């Protein structure tokens, strides 16, 4: 019945969703907010303690004319005011962005023919598990070789650790446990049998290296530290000199030959090297995401899922800090992940796609791209119009853009099962958007968007790109918020629809189907609500090391 | 009429060829054969059709790992090779009867691309080869099948990769044995990242071959780099004459007297009588049973050095047929010459440093690899400038098997379409041939 | 060849470990299979593992330089490359790190030697490694006490000595007997047991190790009193100095 | 009377500093260390709660069959166990790292100018302290100008603030003291008019962004926050239209054309923006340590704090962690710091010089590099001769070259006043070393020492620099431990000889004299040992965001 | 003259060297134009603008035909300047690293 933002709206509002008239500048400015007062009390003593103003609710403009509203986490029950969803505030966001920082996935496929083959040595279960407790003590940073050396704080460093999968069964089995992702544990048995073909008796491993290190440095570290540490355990599982000639391919191995890097670098305008957020394309984000191997039923939450995972990451931590800062991006991203509004637009898709053409049965054309985002644009934009409530709540055009299109972007791509068509459908519902209300986004917000009929099907050499290829340093969407997470989205779409296990690396959607992981990847949206709680417990703390 | 010295110039079985060469026909900036290489590999890229056939039947486009379940297009590319080619040579070409080349191989399984110069000519690098061949064979293969508007994107993919999300072509189909400039160490350096792999791939394991391509390309690029400009320019022309084109038959004569029973230290005895015999060094001052040596001439010294340190690779990596001695040879060559003889080692230090480097990288847990991955832009192989990645290649061309990384892992798809090239294969000869040819022109 | 300048007797030494012509004095015999047993690559009479096909089943490509340059046998039967790694005490051991690697490379065909401050590594074809390992081990380049046979875990050049002035060694590969006044190889150089151990005879004593030593030290020889050495050391400075600015 | 490292050799073992014999073997192998069994119990503790081992003393080998020994945080009298200056489990280290990669210097004098020359408004010292009140609550990440605006907690950012400089005094006393650096009173009257003079009338902000978002983001990060919130405050303090054209020009100013990061952009095979170890050349880390403002009498004690600020952080972090990772090189950096070893060796040279010579009145030529480095590698190789307990401290011999180089290199600096000079006597030291031992240090640790004598004086494009503009990234030394730190020290070496205020930039220098910086970069040394004690306090953790 | 080189604000207090280079411009450029031609009589061009104080170069096109890129510019004018001016004045080994970073810079660092 209700709309599925309809609950979100009724707790912001003492109006129903329907009414248009509303009271203003009568409800205290910042008063009206717990967190702004927790703000301008702690600002008074930050100023105090430090002897240099800081936080002054006086400076500027003053805040909360108009509501300030709660937010529901969409899926969640969860309300909260919207700076308990910016990523400074939330350590369920941050750990989120360290776990992909920090990992990094190393084959063990060169490494072992080097054994056998230059070595002449023998690779087997037991010795791959030796090697796998070696490089558990090892990978943290402790010592398996010199007298003298001084190591990491296990309690430091306790979330680093190396596990591998295989698609191999029995050698699986044969593994301890203990270092092993079970791929036919953690999927369904259709999405268990295709990894496991996609990886077929290849053996993998999955490194973590310590939230501190990552934090104290950055991500282009990890792929090194995952390579010394395989190097160190190398040498002391296989009885190798420690320093040969033979050292050096299972280095070239590591850091090289058989490593997959969460991201690749960045250019010099954009500096930065492996594993920063631009380099993650965006079907490495969907895959990263495990809504897939849980929400399986369900291709609309799978796919908002990773919408969820992208915006923040990419809107917020991405553009928000390391390409801005400052307050920065939070309610660009928000728009994408609270008040059930996406669902709302993206189930309604799901439903007239279903009802029209079954889910990807529908010719993968320009015809469905009309029809389809068309339909799903117009049903968006008249939401806002039948309720001025959900019009004051998503208040930023950037951000209606961002939804109306992410929904129309994935309608599109469950009917056809491709997401190329998914992705023209985006940038016809931008087209339809800015039409219908005289408006679209911010003064930049189209850059991408009136390049992006041209650049969906071009073959050109920096246009040319399936959109699961593509990500943050694509060159038309290498600077602006409220796409790359809906990007990720539109290219699970399909694949959800399909019922396939990976959207772009199968490697990938393994590597993070682990338990030990500390954000729970397969519950974003859950995991981002228990963050704005101050309910998420991250890696990385110091508390250990420092006075009580 | 710079420089007064003349070389003789040798083959590679130590023929003479020409004698009384004067020093600058050897120069990059004067030898035809040098720009020819030059601007030859600048032009060249490989081109693995059956690998763009495959990664679009299977859908494993944009690196390792990498699929895109439901994408796959089933296109007979390489059945239609001589169709798709030429049609891409079309596009590719500036003018019908101008230097643009496409040769099939392997049954139409690769491609050898040449890109006309014309458009190098009006370029500001080298990165029109790759792109100009990679558009002319996506719009091939789309034309040739008729490949929707919606799957087109695919073929890109499968031939040039995750590009322009990643910086490189990564997964790409397509190779040159330049990589992009992006990855350069520093202005002027793209000349130095060509792996050395790549090198002797390309002049298929020959040795003295792969020390004059190697050279050619090292000493070339010391000339991009500005490091051959003015007080510089004879030390690196005698480098190149003296270390990689066998100038004198001297780096030949030390290997044949060595070869059978010989060490570094028996290379080094031979070449510093040699440098006293030709009068290239001096005894200086007597200390007790020590001889000092000098020389009023440090850039001739510094050749005949070089030519004994190519010499001590073949000696020393010849006798094991395995390559990974030559980071030793690089440095102890240089190490005991200074203290057999009191004069600067090989590049004044250059080479034992780069050495020490390249021993530690390529023996231990923090990076590099076998000897087959350097190359002069790589950071723990650039300092020397010039005079130590020549004696890498020659070692990997005499290795026998001992590499894991080795051309064949490496450069596979180089060796099958660089190879090809005369000039890359055998750049010794039209060298020497076109110093011959200019010769009264100095 | 002249190899090293100085006048003290370390200098001398230097000299007479690179040239290959100065017969290294033989101190201790070993057996053969105790070679292969301290190398620890391959058991005793268990057969040479292969990296690739013997040179006569290849086809080389033609070039002189193959040509010229004569293959060590283990080049021609496709042995593997492995290692022997020698630490040498500060405390007076006979050979030490740069000595090692300069004297390998004046000695020994087809050699990869490493020099560090706590190892000295050479790597070559498995049955040549064997035959340089012997000499290694029973000549001068060696003592039981002042040196040890280390592919792992190093440490103790630096090291104060023991009791029985031996060398640290965190794996005790190399017991000294007080008993026999010998000291026996317990485990291969990588550190795992011997079956049986290996004699490998009486450290020499400080009379002998100072005669033979070639580190330089100011209770031995200093470095600073061979002033001919420091020459030779200061002139390359000076060269090498002038010439990267300018010839 | 005694050498400076006596006492610490004499804490350290039982034997008298020359006695050539120990015992080895029965000290109960890790048992002996009480940071040792932390880590053990740590490892179990972290092993059972994960369900992965992890840290276990019997993987490889036995460490402790010699003395686990204390070191002496150099001028201090805090003996500590190794790890506990390992970066990864001291806040000092970490914060330290943090205060140099969250600042950026950012001129006004642009800004300025575009106030009044394009939108024809004043400035004067009044309107520069309303911008910093604005800017110093806008920094953190709170907002000026739009409503609904979701902000920083305060107290998560209340190390992120912006202060000023300027050479001219009368106009350094016009704005308001809170947030003005005041050279006059962090300076001895000679230095202060010697950075004033360089000044002029310039007008500099020093910005420092929240550690917990470079933390959570990268050194790239803070040029742009800084110029984000320059930017808003601008507008707000100036009253511009809140984004109109000559808004652009105040962003191009704070990001390009005044802007001063403390590292450029690394190369693609170490690639990295901004702000990170290897782009901040050796005479910049000379000037953010301050040792010189307050040890301005003892050129030694200053060049010695800087050696121990680049070593720790250009290897333990830099080279240990971005570079490479695992177990590290904490002792390849502690060295340099600890014992008073490096101290002992420079005293003796630079007592030397001034006995000979004069500071800063040999000759600058190969007569004087020969002299002075000759004689202090003697000394300091003598001294592990001498005393072998010395020689065990300092095991790895690459430790011991880069502790007598730097005292050879930084004795001739101060015999010629000149850093090249200085830099020639390091590699001459190398070599004398080299011979004297037949060894020197690691398998590749003489890359740059054996290209080192050619490179000092070489003019050519990628050779040729004074050691004051080289750094991590000049291409010799991209790679090896050992050296960065111990050249920071040879550049800082000749000026403070000379008593200069700054080795390579003046407002480097000034950006540091700030009480208001987390880590107290005076004192070094003492940090280092507080943070090693678990005494140090450092900024950006999450407590007030998680759980109690 | 004022030891300002690598960059902004940047300055190195005791390596001031006081050359008239300007007021030697005309041997400077004509010692510089020598190094960077290929041949006597090539395309190089070096000429002397604002009375000495500029110089615009153009680096022969020989150079060129046989390098990948463009920066033989930059680089070979850069060293032929440093060399003429070393030249010029008989700058010492020890000082000319500045002359070095006056021309081009904080590269390689940067
Ligand atoms: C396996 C290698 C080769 C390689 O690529 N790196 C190693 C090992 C690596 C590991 C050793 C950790 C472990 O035991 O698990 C780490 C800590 C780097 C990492 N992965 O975290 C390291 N070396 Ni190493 N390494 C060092 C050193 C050295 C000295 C040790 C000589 C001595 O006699 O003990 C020698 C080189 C030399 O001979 O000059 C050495 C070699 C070696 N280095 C030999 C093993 C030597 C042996 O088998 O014991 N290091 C040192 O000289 C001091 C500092 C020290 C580093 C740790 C720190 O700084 O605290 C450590 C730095
Ligand atoms: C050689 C190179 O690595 P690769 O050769 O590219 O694998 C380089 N490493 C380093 O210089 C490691 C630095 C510190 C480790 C050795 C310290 S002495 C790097 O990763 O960029
Ligand atoms: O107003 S602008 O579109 O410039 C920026 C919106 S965040
Ligand atoms: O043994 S190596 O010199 O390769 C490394 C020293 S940490
Ligand atoms: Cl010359
Ligand atoms: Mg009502
Ligand atoms: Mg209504
Ligand atoms: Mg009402
Ligand atoms: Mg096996
Ligand atoms: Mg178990
Ligand atoms: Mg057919
Ligand atoms: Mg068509
Ligand atoms: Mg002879
Ligand atoms: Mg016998
Ligand atoms: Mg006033
Ligand atoms: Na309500
Ligand atoms: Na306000
Ligand atoms: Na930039
Ligand atoms: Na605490
Ligand atoms: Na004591
Ligand atoms: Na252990
Ligand atoms: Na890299
Ligand atoms: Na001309
Ligand atoms: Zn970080």
């Amino acid at each position: 019945a209700d709309k599925l933002f309809i609950n979100a709206l009724k707790k912001k509002f003492e109006e129903s969703p329907e009414e248009k008239k509303t009271t203003f500048y009568t409800l205290g400015g910042w008063k009206q907010s717990e967190r702004k007062t927790e703000f301008v009390n702690a600002g008074k003593e930050v100023a105090a303690k430090r002897g240099i103003p800081q936080y002054n609710p006086d400076i500027g403009t003053p805040l909360g004319q108009r509501v300030l509203m709660p937010y529901q986490v969409s899926t969640t029950d969860t309300y909260v005011e919207g700076d308990d969803l910016h990523f400074v505030n939330n350590a369920a966001m941050q750990q989120m962005w360290d776990d992909i920082r920090r990992t990094v996935i190393v084959g063990l496929n060169h490494a072992h023919a080097v054994i056998e083959k230059r070595l002449g040595k023998e690779v087997t279960p037991e010795t791959i598990t030796h090697y796998l407790e070696t490089v558990n003590h090892a990978m943290p940073g402790a010592a398996v070789v010199q007298e003298h050396m001084v190591e990491t704080h296990p309690a430091l460093v306790a979330d680093s650790y190396v596990k591998v999968f295989t698609g191999n069964d029995e050698i699986a089995d044969e593994i301890d446990p203990a270092f092993v992702i079970d791929i036919n544990k953690q999927f369904p048995e259709d999405q268990a049998e295709t990894l496991k073909a996609e990886v077929g008796d290849g053996i993998w491993q999955v490194v973590r290296i310590p939230t501190i290190v990552s934090r104290t440095c950055d991500g282009a570290t990890t792929s090194r530290w995952s390579a010394m540490q395989i190097g160190m355990s190398m040498i002391s599982a296989y009885k190798q000199a420690a320093g040969e000639a033979a050292t050096g391919d299972f280095a070239y191995a590591a850091k090289h030959a058989e490593v997959i890097h969460m991201g690749t670098y960045l250019p010099v305008r954009r500096a930065r090297g492996e594993n920063e957020p631009g380099g993650v394309p965006f079907g490495y984000l969907a895959d990263i995401c495990q809504s897939s191997r849980v929400n399986y039923e369900d291709p609309v939450r799978v796919s908002l899922d990773v919408v969820a995972t992208g915006a923040m990451l990419y809107d917020q931590i991405w553009l928000g800090s390391y390409m801005s800062g400052g307050v920065g991006f939070t309610q660009y991203a928000t728009a994408a992940y609270t008040d059930n509004i996406l669902d709302d637009f993206t189930y309604f898709g799901k439903e007239y796609v279903e009802d029209k053409y079954g889910l990807c049965e529908a010719p993968n054309n320009m015809d469905t791209v009309l029809d389809v985002a068309t339909e799903v644009t117009f049903y968006g934009l008249e939401q806002y119009e039948e309720y001025p409530a959900l019009l004051e709540d998503q208040f930023g055009g950037s951000q209606r853009a961002a939804v109306v299109a992410a929904a129309a972007g994935c309608s599109t791509a469950f009917a056809t099962g491709n997401a190329q068509t998914g992705l023209s459908g985006w940038y016809l519902s931008m087209y339809l958007h800015k039409e219908q209300h005289s408006r679209l986004g911010f003064y930049g917000y189209d850059l991408q968007d009136q390049c992006g009929a041209s650049n969906v099907f071009s073959i050109r050499g920096d246009e040319g790109l399936p959109l699961e290829l593509r990500g943050p340093n694509y060159p038309n969407y290498a600077m602006n918020v409220g796409h790359q997470g809906e990007y990720a989205g539109i290219s699970q779409a399909p694949h959800a629809a399909r019922g396939d296990a990976f959207v772009f690396n199968p490697l990938v959607k393994i590597a993070f189907a682990d338990d030990n992981l500390v954000f729970d990847f397969t519950n974003v949206r859950g995991e981002f609500a228990k963050g704005a709680l101050r309910e998420f417990e991250p890696a990385g703390e110091r508390a250990l090391i420092t006075p009580a | 009429a710079k420089f007064e010295d003349k070389v003789d110039l040798y083959d590679d079985r130590g023929n003479l060829v020409e004698e009384q060469v004067p020093l600058e026909a050897l120069s990059p900036l004067r030898n035809p054969a040098i720009k020819s290489i030059v601007q030859g590999i600048k032009r060249t890229v490989a081109v693995n059709l059956e690998g763009i056939e495959n990664a679009l039947k299977t859908a494993k486009v944009g690196g390792p790992a990498c699929k895109i379940m439901g994408r796959e297009l089933d296109l007979d590319i390489v059945g239609n090779a001589e169709s798709i080619a030429a049609a891409a040579k079309e596009m590719i070409q500036v003018t019908e009867d101008d230097d643009t080349n496409v040769e099939l191989l392997g049954g139409g399984k690769r491609a050898l691309v040449q890109v006309p110069s014309a458009r190098f000519d009006v370029a500001a690098e080298y990165s029109a080869a790759p792109l100009v061949t990679a558009t002319a064979f996506v719009q091939a293969i789309i034309n040739e099948f008729d490949v929707s508007m919606y799957d087109a994107n695919m073929v890109k993919a499968a031939v040039l990769g995750r590009y322009p999300q990643s910086v490189e072509y990564m997964g790409a189909n397509i190779a040159t044995m330049l990589d992009i400039p992006q990855k350069l160490e520093g202005p002027g350096y793209a000349l130095r990242n060509i792996m050395v792999n790549h090198v002797v791939a390309a002049t298929l394991k020959n040795t003295l071959q792969a020390a004059a391509l190697s050279t050619i390309l090292e000493q070339t690029a010391m000339f991009e780099m500005g490091d051959a400009v003015g007080a510089f320019e004879r030390m690196h022309l005698l480098g190149l004459a003296y270390q990689g084109m066998n100038a004198d038959n001297l780096v030949f004569d030390l290997v044949k007297a060595n070869g059978k029973e010989g060490t570094v230290g028996s290379v080094i005895a031979d070449l510093v009588e040699r440098a006293l015999e030709d009068g290239v060094i001096k005894v200086e001052k007597e200390l007790t049973d020590y001889k000092v040596y000098g020389t009023d001439d440090l850039a001739m010294w510094n050749a005949y050095a070089a030519a004994g340190l190519m010499a001590a690779t073949m000696v020393n990596q010849g006798a094991a047929r395995a390559a990974q001695g030559v980071s030793s040879t690089l440095l102890y060559y240089n190490d005991l010459i200074e203290f057999e003889t009191g004069l600067p080692s090989v590049d004044f230090g250059k080479v034992e440093g780069t050495a020490v480097g390249f021993s530690f990288f390529s023996h231990s847990i923090y990076g590099g690899g076998g000897p087959g991955i350097f190359n002069g832009n790589h950071i723990v192989t650039r300092h020397s400038k010039g005079f130590a990645i020549p004696c890498v290649a020659a070692a990997m061309a005499l290795d026998a098997g001992t590499q894991m990384f080795s051309p064949e892992a490496t450069s596979g798809l180089i060796k099958e379409v660089f190879s090809q090239v005369d000039e890359f294969r055998e750049p010794l000869k039209y060298v020497v041939e076109a110093a011959a040819e200019i010769k009264n022109e100095i | 060849a002249q190899y090293y300048p100085g006048t003290t007797k370390v200098a001398q030494n230097r000299r007479n470990f690179c040239n290959p012509e100065y017969e290294l004095e033989k101190l201790r015999e070993i057996s053969d299979e105790d070679v292969v047993k301290i190398l620890g690559h391959r058991a005793p009479g268990e057969e040479y593992p292969s990296v690739h096909p013997p040179l006569e089943e290849m086809d080389e490509p033609e070039d002189a330089i193959r040509e010229m340059v004569e293959p060590i046998d283990g080049a021609k039967a496709g042995d593997r490359v492995r290692y022997i790694q020698f630490t040498d005490s500060m405390y007076f051991a006979p050979a030490q790190p740069y000595v090692r690697s300069r004297a390998y490379l004046c000695r020994y065909r087809g050699a990869d030697a490493g020099t560090l401050s706590g190892r000295q590594i050479i790597e070559t074809r498995e049955r040549d490694l064997e035959k340089i390992s012997k000499e290694l081990l029973e000549t001068e380049f060696f003592d039981p006490a002042r040196s040890g046979v280390r592919g792992k875990s190093v440490h103790g050049h630096s090291l104060r000595l023991d009791e029985d002035g031996m060398m640290f060694d965190m794996l005790r590969r190399q017991i000294y007997n007080k008993d026999t006044g010998r000291v026996e190889m317990v485990k291969n150089q990588i550190g795992d047991e011997l079956d049986e151990p290996v004699d490998l005879g009486e450290p020499l004593d400080e009379e002998t190790l100072m005669e033979k030593t070639t580190i330089y030290r100011v209770d031995g020889e200093a470095y600073r009193d061979d002033v001919e050495a420091v020459e030779i050391m200061q002139r390359i400075h000076v060269l090498r100095s002038q010439g990267g600015f300018n010839l």
